[PDB]
């Protein structure tokens, strides 16, 4: 019986207050930046690049994953703007790759095309990283792995940051050899040159597709002559399917998909679908751009979760952090929030929370806005460290699938108890008004403007306002910069930028790709009472 | 550590169990005791406990005296430096 | 019955020919080289800040380190040279870290302790990256990891190369909570500050032990309460008080000073209620019959002539004994069972270029070990600019993947030995460090990089040789070095072991005297965990 | 390496001293009266009813069990005290069965045999009880049960307490069942009449052996026989062992006489094909520092004075060696590691009224134990909860239910011994009955009730006063004695150890100069069954 009537969350906001109105055209102003800095690097290398790419009879790399996936699917890219003014002089749109996650034959597959129109598709150290993540995603998921392999190489001139570490060009072939161990389809389509590691790419494949004479496979770099469909594809044997055309190509890749004897598995209950009960826009207004005023993280909810119903837990105690039970898309989620400084009872909270979710094995969501932890005396004597060490360390070893997002502020260990990268989320995304660092610019300023007061204050030599600010400017600027979401994103610390008004879209595709596998039993650790 | 001077280290002083009267004094303002030597009995909630000399020294001076309800972990024989 | 008479490898060299003279005159000095820098290392922050660390009342860190571990045993101290020259004027000894293994209580053990004479015990990139990498080894083989915690926080300069990413700063916690679940014992003893986010060590360890007067542990530091709160306080007071040892209740042990400390460890470990058991079978240890310093004149310092990699065979197994496997097949890979110090052990060695004839009899074998339960040993030295590296590679890269994809999902104990080049993909197939060897150590002659100098430097007189004559402005042979002397250079720098082992790429450089011996102490630390069947994926025939 | 030398507890009591005096004096008398009651336990039924028993040929119950253990090992007896004036006029010495653990041909085994010389070997109430807890105790250790039957039924008058229930004389061969379907042997050995359920004993037994004219076995007796059928037929030709033995096939072994058949006994263990393996690391055991008899002047017999646990400690682990877990934090518990006879053990003893931070530090610890796989031993002298205001609004009730709950799920195995009073919530907090211990032994000083004697009385003495105060009728001082006087006898009563052990409660009363013995015996036996690991629910943060 699901008849009962139950209570909803959200409340209509003041459309017409001046606070509204002013957080509305901000965020509004950073969504419009976002939107048009993506449109630039949707070009990839250029008009002359792009040009010359389709003069040799060559698809553009995001008409492939076009054809490649169901008509009309929806595409989840990841990783947008890696390599966004990484390098001093060198633009590399979007790493020189373009990963993302869509259904083929009904299969949602992990999908690694190079865009060879990027410096003819050579290897950066971004580049390398994008696609770790990528497969580390796959394999997390139990996604099946589709390369579109067209790439130059390795760039010699950076090779120190690519070839020799663990978690450098080698360990591409290595998260190969894994996924195939699992029976991860690993799938390799050939639509251009692939020199020295790159040939081992399609080697390491499962099932390997090349194009006529497009595609060349070489140990060591006429290249049709050295390698060459017909040449892998009669005679050495490298090639298991033969096509004539990129069109020909993906059509075949989709069959060989629809091959793989797999049916998707669902270990959670399932609901009807609802829409949320308030407009998604309204979290403009709502959140704004200025971190240091504050806001409901349930209007936030009740804006993404299905029919904005929220039944929240231990809500009088601790109440710094929000958690609850809801729905999205149908699927069961408890959503972790920051409501203000966390404290010892929140993370007491938190830590209770999260031993429900993984003991009914129900998928874990934190929403990261966070100022800090409660500084005092008092707090110190009662053991917040030890509190706060019980909620990392039960976000952890938590085995269900864990999504972030961060909508505020990350700084400190903060971001640890919030599920931050470094403790494997399935997908961590950000808004673009979020600040990222191990403190807050201002913390860095004021505890420097006390050191250094401190130092000519009790050396002797007295040390001036004006001399405050020549320490103080500098360091604001570098963690304004440095913990700008675009700084974030271009290195591969989360997986995307994302429009606020695209938040339930996002989690509804993301927490879909992350049940096609199984949920595993929950081991903890020594809990220190 | 294992001489055990260690163990008149771990504590300066010894303090009362909990809160409860004081019954019994047997130590005067200035007394030679030897660890082990009964210094005061308290009675917390009808539960009798003596407490006993931690060290061989000399007692410095009395916070309490007989009749007096001591709070729980509150000094209640001072010892000479030594 | 093991009584059987077998053959024996190894041949005597001739120590009065030149060749040998002037091998073991280069390879000497670089060993001479290799001790003195350690020496220096090995003295920390200086004079002066030792001076003050000890003034404190606290041991060096090496002293703990002697103290902790029991009388006589041997530590197998990791990346010695992290950060060597790797800040540009920041001279960082050490990374600032001390990791190693060595036996406490009978227990073989991870130990990493702060170096507080190094910048304060402040955490550079580097210092979380050799930290990162102790816990690794630490997980892989079930050793229990002892924390003598002694820090200064994070370097706030470089902290985008600290805090955020997930082999960052926080990486940390999370290996503390997973070994943990796993029953891997995770002791940390607080011999000086904590600082902020430093405190979570303490806290995210099953035991834990405070020093009196020194340890200090607060999430927040006096200043941070002073700027928040307007409150000053002692760091005393604030933590590592006789509030967190009895009022907070963080900690488990009080120690009166740092061997008060090191004694409660030992006793600590005692009481894990831990005996090793070992999943192979043993045989007695035999020396090998030929001396080891013999392979300074064998090996020479001069990557373009080639040795018989026999010869350092013969010198580091047990007894000499070696049975090679496909002997005659595939002769540029040596491949065969041995013993080190009792342990049964498959060795795979480069003797000369790669052909698809050695991937095919490397790939039989790393499944014969594996179906076994063999541990395996490599001994990288691939071969770069030779006329056998300028050959037809299709056929090369059709037959590598093969062993690329063997090496990989081998399960048993992997140990990778850089005895000469590592070039390329010839690295990834013996075992590079992406394929997660369980330890992986280079000579002090090794070279390392995406392909050998000279071949970067030819490869680009082709490309620009080609740039000029088919745009035709002629370009000269004095044009040629202008092109080919900057790379070289670069390549030589980067190759160097210094360069490698300055980051984290290897988990040291060795004297090749003392290769029998380190093989030994880590084959015998990778047995603590059992070996797990090991499961492969698609041969591609 | 254990060659560490590390502190030892215990201090030597003061002979001379007064209170020492008057304790050694109040607890000799206990011991000396614990000591004469079982002598006259000894004897069964008396000397008429046992010199009938051995006019038949039949040995004495308890020379049976001494010729079947092996020559010169000890016995540990169980619930010696069943039935101690638990029926109003009627005398049944231990219960009309006899109970324990003892070595047959090298192997630990539960020996239950019926005492024929009480009431004819008739089942009362608390026989069955008796022997439900023996056969609960072998499946727990995975030990061998060997039924020696000689029985004459149910006991008519008392049937309602006997037959129907659950845990009545049915679940007698449930158990048995169950055991052998876990390869639990179960050994009858027939060696007089069994009747009606008692001759499913021997039908139940994995193996069989019965005595050739005194052993009988038949589902309707000969009473029932003529009034059934009017027929008239002697019990060996109903039963016997030769119509057993030969025709019905009932009996596997045919015996002479009692002698024999306990030889046979021997005989059918040894070919059980089972060996013990332990799963604890052992160390050689060692002799505590003090003597064990000055465990009388220590603790005494007056429950409101109180003495220091770690002194009982002191004197029962191997060389008196204890390593303390959070020493300074909750005080009034103590938790610590151990040995005895060689066996690591954590140690949960009570030094004072129960505190928030006490269970804290308990959860923490037993959560350690079930990690390493730590057997525990729960030593209870409690005296209450804390009780205030500000406890309660702290979660005091919050944290003790913490405690509770992790004893409650803990799989290592779990000895119980009360050395003073066991009141309230205090009871199940420090593994109660309840709590299903593997053993569970009381001190002659111990008491036992939902709350003490006194704290029942006063709190009557606040509700009547109130009765009489609020209704209006004064209630004078002479009308509280004659309210307190009658309570605080039933809880005396009521709480007195051979109350709580004449039913069973515990496994039985030991003289405190024993605990050492008895710990050893009890955890030694509870080591035949492999630990499993220990899932615990949610722990209410
Ligand atoms: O922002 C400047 C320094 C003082 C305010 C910082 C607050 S104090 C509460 C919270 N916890 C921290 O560590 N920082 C913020
Ligand atoms: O009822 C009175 C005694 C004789 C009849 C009882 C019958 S005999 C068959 C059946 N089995 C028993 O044990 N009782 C009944």
């Amino acid at each position: 019986y699901h008849g009962d009537s139950v209570a909803s969350l959200g409340t209509q906001p003041d459309l017409g207050s001046a606070l509204y109105q002013e957080n509305y055209k901000q965020m509004k102003a950073l969504v419009n930046q976002l939107h048009e800095r993506v449109e630039h690097i949707k070009l990839g290398g250029g008009e002359k690049a792009r040009a010359l790419h389709i003069s040799r009879g060559k698809l553009l790399p995001r008409e492939r994953i076009d054809n490649l996936i169901d008509p009309g699917s929806p595409f989840l890219e990841l990783s947008q703007f890696a390599g966004y003014q990484l390098y001093d002089n060198e633009e590399v749109p979007g790493g020189g790759i373009i990963t993302g996650i869509g259904r083929v034959s009904g299969v949602e597959c992990m999908i690694i095309a190079n865009d060879a129109t990027v410096k003819g598709g050579a290897y950066y150290p971004v580049t390398v990283k994008k696609q770790l993540r990528a497969q580390e995603i796959a394999m997390q998921n139990r996604l099946p792995c589709i390369y579109l392999v067209d790439s130059g190489g390795a760039y010699l001139p950076r090779q120190a940051d690519v070839f020799p570490d663990r978690d450098h060009f080698g360990r591409t072939f290595y998260n190969q050899a894994i996924m195939s161990s699992k029976n991860i389809a690993q799938i390799a389509v050939v639509m251009g040159s692939c020199t020295a590691g790159g040939a081992y790419v399609p080697a390491m494949a499962d099932e390997n597709i090349i194009v006529r004479k497009q595609g060349t496979i070489f140990l060591a770099g006429s290249a049709e002559d050295l390698g060459g469909a017909d040449l892998h594809c009669r005679k050495s044997g490298v090639s298991d399917h033969w096509a004539l055309d990129d069109h020909h190509a993906l059509h075949l890749t989709r069959k060989v998909v629809r091959n793989l004897n797999y049916q998707k598995k669902l270990d959670v209950t399932i609901e009807p679908s609802e829409e949320p009960l308030f407009p998604a826009d309204e979290l403009y207004g709502i959140v704004g751009a200025n971190l240091k005023r504050s806001f409901d993280v349930r209007e936030v909810i009740a804006r993404i979760v299905d029919g904005s119903r929220f039944t929240e837990f231990k809500a009088f105690y601790g109440d710094t952090l929000v958690t609850g039970f809801a729905r999205i898309f149908g699927y069961p989620v408890g959503i972790v929030g920051n409501n203000g400084v966390l404290f010892s009872e929140s993370a007491k909270k938190g830590t209770h929370f999260v031993q429900l979710c993984c003991q009914r094995n129900i998928p874990l969501l934190f929403l990261q806005n966070i100022t800090g932890f409660m500084v005092g005396r008092e707090y110190e004597a009662e053991g917040i460290a030890k509190d706060g060490a019980k909620m990392v360390a039960a976000v952890a070893c938590a085995q269900v699938p864990k999504i972030t997002l961060i909508i505020g502020g990350s700084y400190g260990a903060g971001n640890y108890g919030m599920c931050g990268r470094a403790y494997s989320p399935r997908f961590l995304y950000i808004w673009p008004n979020a600040r990222i660092s191990v403190m807050g610019g201002e913390q860095a300023a004021n505890v420097l403007a006390t050191i250094t007061k401190d130092q000519r204050a009790r050396e002797g030599k007295q040390f001036s306002s004006a001399d405050e600010a020549a320490l103080k400017e500098p360091i604001i600027k570098k963690f304004e910069e440095e913990g700008n979401p675009y700084y974030s994103s271009a290195r591969v610390w989360d997986d995307g930028i994302i429009d606020p008004a695209d938040t339930r879209l996002v989690l509804g595709l993301s927490f879909s790709a992350a049940l096609n596998a199984p949920i595993e039993k929950t081991d903890f650790g020594i809990f220190r009472m | 550590y294992l001489s055990s001077v260690s163990s008149q280290e771990t504590q300066g002083g010894p303090l009362a169990p909990m809160t409860g009267t004081i019954e019994k004094v047997f130590v005067k303002a200035g007394d030679k005791v030897k660890a082990g030597d009964s210094l005061m009995v308290m009675i917390a909630m009808k539960m009798e406990h003596t407490i006993k000399s931690p060290k061989d020294g000399t007692v410095k001076k009395v916070f309490y005296r007989e009749g007096a309800q001591a709070n729980r972990h509150t000094p209640l024989v001072e010892f000479e430096e030594e």
